[PDB]
């Protein structure tokens, strides 16, 4: 599995970083994807292929991977940016699985 | 939103019984992407159960669901099918149909690393396994 | 002719008329002075001579050569699609090569700052070898060819060759070549160079996939008049042997008599794409299919044309079975799977055995009352009377022609990486800068234009097939780029290999 | 017209010079297949779910004429005049005729049927001279003109196969509609004919060698290694060279070697000699194509048995013909005729024997010289071989598959390999609809008049003799 | 005399596998690395450019001729095995139940470079004077060696990649070979047997094949 902090907090207009720690088999040798999900809704793709991002996604969402850890940073945090974040990567071990992180719930204070 | 995925066959099933899920894909070339099923238990994080290649030749499954579940697709009918057998209470979740973002074809080979990334999802169908 | 008069124009286009295609390609080139105008011996002893299989001996030369062997030199992604979708076959007819707009720049570096000015009296030597006297390096699928994209300026590769060796030593039979010993043509800034070449008659490349399989040629509605042994024993028990025959018929199609059998095979190890399904050991060289020559093992790459995988399999590929192309930006050593492009030769599965499977089974003993019948697997099968096979496919990226080696005899000269075997291929084109003053010379380089023209002959599609054929198409969906074009930085990439086999024929 | 004959009866064989012009004529009957309709057929339609037997294809209303078998154009006396006085032969020209067409309509009431003439009805016939249809004439199928001239034969239904995965059809699989070909339509007063030119083929050798490959010597200045040791004891190593001569003829030097071999299991006609187990499919030699196993029947031409042995025959390595009236399934040994290839032994290896022995190692003081058996051998430079003999009941020609390359295209069941063989002749009855309804309906007409046609066929082949 | 191909009386100044340009990379890649490193579950796929550094993995258009292996004999008797193996260990072909020695057989290199003493048992003509076909090694395999290796199974997590030696190899598409060198004491022509078919009719003891010889 990919480990993520259960919750993250921020103030509007302030950068927030969400990170997932992983083993050599998943984060270390494979691309990491970021999914943003709001409860009662299907997830949305924010970052794919480590730092790349799909069209229709704001410039503030930036993702990077170093070693076995991947960090998703949010700048210019907004009220609409409060949701649960899932970290995903392919896992080579144990027959090959796509693994999601435990999830992180970002709360916008104020 | 050109790409569209629908799920049907969700319901309440007693333990031991087996039910079949279906996903109807439209808006993209279906046989050229590897589909996958991801399930989210109530008050729990997303969990990937299984994925299938575009041709359907190779399939992968999570250890928890292995041997009870079987994933298949009908390319002619643009449908992703998930058949679940020997269901249990642990299986109550909202199942999603996720489309593999990477596009590949017969000239190349299917690569599980690259082709399981999922750009678009489905609304999902709740599945309940209770006595 | 004159300093201020251009020696040639720019020709790029592809006009299609009738059953022929004429492709014209013009580029810009730069030829540096190599080895400081020196011929120098080379051998692995300079690199340390680590392996016996990697041993080599040869010479590096100041000369440079022009190479247009790859298919994408002459064809755009549109011209190649127009070729592969509409035709059952093609082959080169004529060749025309022009060299013009010569410019000689002298590099003046004074006190660390460098200024580049023209040298108007310098010459550039060029010649072609039309007697095939020099070693032929154009058939090894080497780098340094004309760019796919017309706006790219390419650097000319350096000409060097190899001869006989023992270790890093030479032998009394080894040969040395001085390209100064040929007559050549000298070119100043107004001169130009050209020649025309006539391809020898070759068979049309078969750009089609069979719509039938070799074991299914029979009419499925009629029983054969031949008979096959169905039962060797009446029932379980002692002394039950019996001879019973049944008509060969559509209900059992495996036993029917057949006039022809699939082509030869030399097995490859199969590597699974999912890494956890592979063996946990290093087997790239150990588990590789190889052939031995003069006590040196060479890998069987690509080797005999065989189907990459069985139908319905997309996750397996032969270890050295198919050509592998790198994507642009891809590194020289140990790059990841996404960077490379592994070609698929699944089109030829109908007439050829799968590369990773045994050819068949043979009996290895005489069945008797005392001993049971036994068979064993054929890992490799040479030519038999009655075999038919398909050659390896040609790619937009891959090589065009090869030179058939000069030997007492050969069989099916078609080259193993694909393309047209020729005993007299297009001649090598050797070019160099004339040294301008003895070990001290002037820092100098030259540049100009290269236009090439090949006439191709086409074989039209006569098929009566009712339903629509598979075609190579550009997928329609939104993306940050369009395939086979430049990106925002000016880098022109080719996202995938394009095979030649889309249309079908009967077997 | 209606009351005039469109052709005559030609059956004879005139031998002049170095050619034998044969002419056959038969009477045929052509029914209606699949109710004038095309149908997808696959193993699933016939069941059985066997991977090696999987197929996908189409069945057509068309019939076809097959005169490939040798017996159609030669009598037992004409075949005796051919094989005794001639070393070789091969076809040259072809003339086909279809005439005296009679269409019969069948009117049915309860259980009594009335058969009457329909003069209006026509029959559609065409040949494929561009070879654009799947070619089924080289599969040794039934439905050929009968050997005896007075017989009346039924024309077999046309069908073909295409690519498949299981019983399912892949994208590459193609569908051919034979109606999309221009054809000729014949009423009771119309005839059809065409001529054909056999492309140049070698004369089929029709002789047995009077010498053997290894005995070509006359009973040399070459030497061989006679002794590697002086005698019994330690450290006796020595090298000795003797003259190759008539005393030992096995070790002499030779310019040529026998042809390739792919071993067949040996089966004895006496059942007690055979092993008591089911080895017909399991013990059979075979070849694999795309995961499917096809029995190697007959395969490379080889002698069926060693000289002096008559009770042994290769399992799949021969053509097995049935005697008149033989059943279709599980018939005894006396109900079939198994051909033998004894004549070609002089230049060919035995089918049930290994090709030879090869060195598998390097000898040394610590390692003996080891060999291993060659159970299959490909072509080597210097090989010679005989092709399979043609039989009075056997096929004549086959279509060489269209491929990048082949070697020795001569077909394995015997006969002449040809890139452009004699063309397929396709024939069907034109569907005559029954009464349509008086109110328009867009659905195609499924109601037809029960119908069949009969007539005459004469094929004339010119054979060249050596 | 009917038209026959000119007998080649030259030795190649190159080898079939060295035809490459030593200074330039190929645009072809090979599979360099199947495991990231030592330890459990270290499986990976890594590709490298085939080029001047590693020349044995490059793609090649042509492959050496066929082989039928002869047992090796050393001119030094003490290195040979102390047993009688002239017939028991001979490479032979069987016809109609009779076993004939394969003398000389397919044209192959008599010995590898640097091994003058060794020679194939029946592979050479002996006039004693034992001729050696050293020149043909460039395009032909050595007489005493296996043709190469093939894979005998499917590798998997459970099973390692297994190869097996090719002792005899028939013609393959893409092969090239040199015939046997003619000698001053050797034959000139031979009579091609009259048969349905043959391949490369050139006689195995050397010289010109002819269907209608003198």
């Amino acid at each position: 599995v990919l480990t993520q902090p259960p919750s993250a907090s921020g103030t509007p207009g302030q950068r927030v970083t969400i990170s997932c720690s992983g083993s050599s088999s998943n984060i270390g040798s494979n691309y990491v994807y970021w999914y943003q999900q709001i409860p009662g809704t299907a997830p949305k793709l924010l970052i794919y292929s480590n730092n790349q991002r799909p069209s229709g996604v704001p410039d503030r969402f930036s993702g990077s991977k170093s070693g076995t850890s991947a960090s998703l940073a949010i700048s210019g945090l907004r009220s609409e940016d409060e949701a649960d974040y899932y970290c995903a990567a392919w896992d080579d071990s144990l027959s090959g699985n796509w693994v999601f992180g435990g999830g992180t719930k970002l709360t916008v204070l104020g | 939103s050109e790409v569209q995925l629908l799920e049907s066959g969700g319901g309440l099933v007693q333990p031991g019984k087996s039910l079949r899920l279906s996903c109807a894909a439209s808006g993209f070339s279906f046989s050229n992407y590897a589909m996958s099923w991801v399930r989210q238990a109530p008050g729990k994080g997303l969990e990937w159960v299984s994925g299938i290649s575009g041709s359907g030749g190779s399939t992968n499954y999570a250890e928890s669901v292995r041997g009870r579940f079987t994933i298949s697709r009908d390319n002619s009918k643009n449908t992703l099918y998930l058949e679940m057998n020997s269901l249990r209470v642990e299986d109550t979740a909202v199942y999603y149909c996720a489309k593999g973002m990477s596009y590949y074809d017969r000239s190349g080979y299917f690569w599980a690393k690259y082709h399981y990334g999922m750009d678009v999802w489905g609304q999902g169908i709740t599945v309940t396994v209770s006595s | 002719d004159g300093v201020g008069s251009s020696s040639g124009n720019w020709h790029c286009d592809s006009q299609w008329l009738g059953d022929r295609v004429i492709t014209t390609s013009t580029r810009t080139w730069a030829l540096p002075t190599y080895n400081n105008h020196l011929y120098k011996q080379i051998s692995n002893s300079t690199s340390g001579g680590s392996s016996n299989d990697n041993a080599y001996f040869g010479y590096s030369t100041p000369w440079g050569y022009f190479d247009f062997n790859r298919f994408h030199c002459h064809f755009s992604p549109r011209d190649w699609q127009r070729l592969i979708n509409n035709n059952w076959g093609f082959r080169p007819k004529r060749l025309n090569f022009k060299l013009f707009n010569i410019q000689v720049k002298e590099v003046t570096d004074n006190n660390g700052v460098k200024t580049i000015a023209n040298n108007l009296t310098s010459t550039v030597q060029v010649f072609t070898d039309s007697d095939y006297q020099l070693p032929y390096v154009l058939g090894s699928a080497h780098e340094g060819c004309l760019p796919p994209f017309p706006a790219d300026v390419f650097m000319i590769p350096q000409y060097g060759y190899l001869t006989l060796n023992d270790g890093s030593q030479a032998v009394g039979r080894s040969s040395f070549y001085c390209l100064e010993y040929f007559p050549s043509q000298m070119l100043r800034t107004g001169n130009n160079f050209q020649f025309s070449y006539e391809f020898e008659n070759v068979p049309f490349h078969s750009s089609y996939a069979h719509s039938q399989s070799l074991d299914r040629l029979m009419n499925p509605l009629i029983d054969q008049y031949l008979y096959y042994l169905s039962k060797t024993i009446n029932g379980s028990g002692q002394n039950q042997q019996t001879l019973k025959f049944s008509v060969a018929g559509p209900s059992n199609m495996a036993v029917q008599g057949r006039n022809y059998i699939p082509g030869p095979s030399y097995r490859q190890q199969r590597v699974s794409t999912t890494v956890t399904q592979n063996n946990n050991s290093e087997f790239a060289w150990p588990g590789a299919s190889s052939w031995a020559l003069n006590g040196r093992n060479s890998l069987m790459n690509p080797g005999p044309a065989m189907a990459s995988h069985k139908e319905g399999e997309d996750r397996f590929f032969p270890l050295s079975g198919s050509l592998i192309f790198g994507k642009q930006g891809t590194g020289r050593d140990n790059v990841d799977a996404d960077k490379v492009m592994i070609t698929n030769e699944e089109e030829i599965k109908t007439t050829n055995p799968v590369a990773t499977e045994s050819y068949g089974q043979v009996a290895t003993n005489h069945q008797s009352a005392q001993a049971q019948a036994q068979t064993g697997w054929v890992q490799n099968q040479g030519i038999l009377p009655g075999m038919v096979w398909q050659d390896r496919d040609v790619y937009l990226q891959g090589p065009i022609w090869a030179k058939i080696p000069h030997t007492d005899g050969n069989f099916h000269p078609s080259p193993l990486m694909g393309g047209f075997g020729m005993k007299h291929p297009p001649p090598q084109i050797l070019i160099k800068n004339t040294p301008v003053p003895l070990n001290s010379f002037i820092t100098q380089y030259s540049t100009g234009q290269v236009s090439v023209e090949i006439e191709w002959e086409l074989q039209k599609e006569n098929s009566k097939r009712w339903n629509p054929e598979i075609q190579y198409t550009s997928n329609y969906y939104k993306s940050n780029n369009v395939e086979f074009a430049v990106n925002t930085e000016g880098v022109y990439s080719e996202p995938r290999p394009i095979g030649t086999r889309y249309l079908t024929r009967n077997l």
